[PDB]
């Protein structure tokens, strides 16, 4: 079976710049290499075939190259919307083998998270459960640590996190961090906190609450 | 132009059988063959085999010779993947794609995918919860409000902050499974002029359980 190998699996370029994604077959496959693109949570789109022939209506800024066992796709003037997984396939002899896909991150300048904490819905407390939601919206870079602290004590557990994949429009990431206590544990306490450390600040970006009017 | 729309996602307990349909339009079915592919989450894209819409003859890939069965309703231009005895590692998404050339080396025009959640678990319908802020001016002259959609199975869930209308500044987050159920949430940011002034409403539809909710985020503060 011809093995197609891609390395690395994650790549970061700036806007308007260039990236070159290497793919590599394990025997001479005679330029019979297809490149597909899979925009975050969509189908693949056949971008190029026979190493450099562009399919119908992919813009000439996608250029491929290669010989033997070494091929590469180049993207120039990288649009915020080229963030996707790029895949090489081999198209020479059966079966049609693929490469692992390389993820292309877009390298924006920094942003800082619009952190915001939410008390339980009264509704939920009536169900006898208490989730405390903290959103941390639109930060750049991707590396954010969030800790929950109830009554100044750390709370590692009962937490579920989810990150939005990088935003195609304004190249940023965003994350929910959810704490889910028992109505009693919730109703036994008072200071809930969501603290985030990010490249954007040395000092903790911290949001705390207990109920009050405004 | 070419459009290959497929069946909707499917939940099926282990050892069951599923027929995933794929309906072609734009081209002449008979002169292009169907390519079926598995994009399993932590692994990538796999060719499964190809069928000749002119003779009806399938080729299968090694990892697929056995439970997978290609079949075609020529007359409606439909290819269907039938999987029998659903071994759990069939939790993945199946794409059908038009094989350009003979044997399907070039897949040009792909289908949107169908997702098989092979699972013993039961359908649980969700808890849509309006999260109004403990005020907290979320950036200068802005307020971010939220909607926690807890406790449902299986995935998907459609979430729209007011009937598709709050479109900019929405962040629906990917769902995460805590052993038996998922927890999903969205945020929306508005200017202070707009809320509590207009009615922001979380319009959540769980289509597996025939559930449609509209939790109004009422000002509670």
């Amino acid at each position: 079976d011809i093995v197609m190998t891609q390395s690395p699996k994650f790549m970061s370029t700036s806007v308007g710049d260039r990236v070159t994604i290497t793919c590599k077959a394990s025997q001479d496959v005679s330029t019979a290499v297809v490149w597909y693109q899979q925009k975050p949570g969509q189908s693949p789109k056949l971008l190029i075939y026979w190493a450099s022939t562009r399919h119908i209506g992919v813009p000439d800024r996608f250029a491929g190259s290669g010989s033997g066992t070494d091929y590469t796709l180049t993207i120039s003037s990288v649009q915020a919307e080229d963030l996707a997984l790029y895949y090489c396939q081999q198209h020479y002899s059966p079966p049609w083998t693929f490469g692992g896909g390389t993820k292309l991150e877009i390298k924006r300048a920094d942003a800082a998270p619009t952190v915001s904490i939410f008390p339980p819905s009264s509704e939920q407390l009536t169900s006898g459960g208490a989730s405390v939601v903290c959103f941390l919206n639109n930060f750049y870079p991707k590396d954010i640590n969030v800790k929950w602290k109830i009554d100044g004590s750390e709370r590692q557990n009962g937490v579920l996190n989810s990150w939005t994949d990088q935003d195609s429009k304004d190249s940023t990431y965003s994350m929910s961090s959810t704490l889910t206590l028992t109505k009693d544990e919730y109703e036994r306490h008072n200071s809930y906190t969501c603290e985030a450390t990010h490249k954007t600040s040395t000092s903790p970006i911290v949001k705390s609450f207990n109920r009050n009017e405004c | 132009q070419i459009q290959l729309v497929q069946s909707g996602p499917e939940l099926k307990k282990p050892g069951e059988t599923v027929k995933i349909s794929c309906k072609a339009s734009g081209y002449t079915f008979t002169n292009y063959g169907m390519n079926w592919v598995k994009q399993a989450p932590g692994k990538g894209l796999e060719w499964m085999g190809w069928i000749n819409t002119n003779t009806g003859e399938p080729t299968y890939g090694e990892e697929f010779k056995g439970r997978f069965a290609f079949s075609l309703e020529t007359s409606a231009s439909t290819a269907n993947l039938q999987i029998n005895n659903l071994k759990n590692e069939d939790k993945a998404t199946f794409f059908c794609a038009r094989g350009e050339d003979n044997f399907g080396s070039l897949s040009d025009y792909w289908g949107q995918g169908t997702t098989l959640t092979v699972s013993s678990a039961k359908t649980t319908a969700p808890s849509v919860y309006p999260l109004a802020p403990v005020c907290g001016d979320t950036t200068g002259s802005s307020v971010t409000l939220g909607c926690l959609v807890k406790g449902y199975f299986p995935e998907p869930v459609t979430l729209t902050w007011n009937s598709g209308s709050l479109s900019s500044g929405v962040h629906t987050f990917p769902a995460v499974l805590q052993s038996d159920l998922y927890t999903l949430s969205s945020s929306v940011t508005v200017t202070s002029s707009t809320w509590p002034s207009q009615s922001i409403t979380c319009n959540v539809a769980h289509p597996a359980s025939s559930t449609k909710v509209d939790k109004k985020i009422e000002p509670r503060g």
